[PDB]
């Protein structure tokens, strides 16, 4: 009977009664109803028709609206699409959380360019080290001004950058003169750097290794590859 | 710290610390824990935060244990119906083989 009336009423009354409809309970119907981008927009929360809430969305304008909808299409596992919006939104925090657990360096590349723009060093070091980079980190190192910190991973994994950051270091300690404070020695003397002969380069440990990276580690796994990094780990690269 | 221990190629002080401070609660850190790593026992926590398998087997599958994952969610009453790109793809590599170091300690000169 309503229906009839209904041609007979425009707007703002689909609104009142609109919620009315919501308050009967009679989501769908309050969707179809539905008159307002908010109005929808809300509905559309509680709703979930997903595809449906994008096109109301259409272009959404406003990552709030992502942000809030990313928390909601999460929750309904329509993550492929989340992943576009997501992504659309470029909300690197949670986006992140799903993207690690699986893992995956597509994800790292683009957001490496992220990483570049977040603007505090930390994250950014992560990832490059998570993407397996030692120069991503050491690069980035140099913009911030981390310099006895850059100098140990330059160390430890060997880039031999500590020959080539020290000196720099120093210099900054030069700058900031006293002789001990200007502090020196690379292959001998203070450090013997390649005289020590120790833990962080050569080929052969290298060669296999070179492999190594190309396949998954294995134990019993799935599509989702091998690396393992634990006990083994340590005894190989031993070798 | 526990940077630094990781930094240097060696395994347990950050594990203990890992410990210690997941101990301490946690919702956003335990990655601190694993990517050096491959194995992570935090997944038996972290599943408790998360506790809707996905999270579960989006870790779990290569242990070759994407399967209790699996089994949970079922008993659930399964959500999944989706996924985005992440298949693992970037490298946890790096550290510190034979010749040319670590450091633990390190050595210097006034001179």
């Amino acid at each position: 009977m309503a229906d009839k009336v209904l041609p007979t009423i425009p707007k703002e009354q689909r609104t009142r009664v609109a919620h009315f409809l919501e308050k009967q309970g009679f989501k769908q119907q309050a969707l179809t109803v539905s008159t307002d981008p908010e109005h929808r927009f809300e509905l559309a929360l509680q709703l979930g028709e997903l595809k449906i809430a994008y096109q109301l969305a259409v272009e959404a304008e406003s990552e709030q609206k992502w942000k809030q909808l990313a928390e909601l299409a999460i929750s309904k596992c329509q993550f492929s699409l989340a992943q576009e919006c997501l992504h659309h939104a470029q909300d690197y925090g949670g986006l992140l959380l799903l993207a690690t657990a699986s893992g995956n360096a597509s994800m790292v590349n683009k957001l490496a360019e992220g990483a570049e723009r977040d603007g505090k060093n930390n994250v950014a070091f992560m990832s490059y080290f998570l993407q397996g980079k030692l120069d991503a980190c050491l690069e980035l190192l140099i913009r911030t001004g981390r310099l006895p910190e850059a100098a140990f991973l330059a160390r430890t994994y060997l880039p031999s950058q500590v020959s080539r950051v020290v000196k720099l270091w120093r210099e900054n300690l030069s700058k900031v003169n006293q002789k001990a404070a200007e502090s020196l020695a690379d292959p001998t003397e203070y450090e013997n750097l390649f005289p020590g002969l120790k833990e962080a380069f050569v080929v052969e440990e290298w060669v296999k290794e070179t492999h190594a990276d190309l396949w998954p580690a294995k134990q019993y796994p799935l599509v989702t590859p091998n690396e393992e990094r634990n006990v083994m780990e340590e005894a190989k690269g031993f070798q | 710290l526990s940077f630094l221990y990781l930094i240097t190629g060696n395994l347990e002080k950050l594990r203990k610390m890992m410990k210690i401070a997941e101990i301490r609660k946690d919702m956003s850190g335990h990655y601190q824990n694993a990517l050096y790593l491959g194995d992570v026992s935090e997944r038996v926590r972290i599943l408790k935060n998360c506790g809707q398998k996905s999270l579960a087997y989006l870790s779990a599958a290569t242990h070759g244990l994407d399967e209790e994952a699996e089994s949970l969610k079922e008993t659930f009453d399964p959500e999944k119906e989706t996924i985005p790109d992440i298949d693992p793809n970037a490298k946890l590599l790096q550290p510190p083989a034979p010749i040319m170091p670590l450091d633990t300690n390190w050595p210097l000169l006034t001179v």
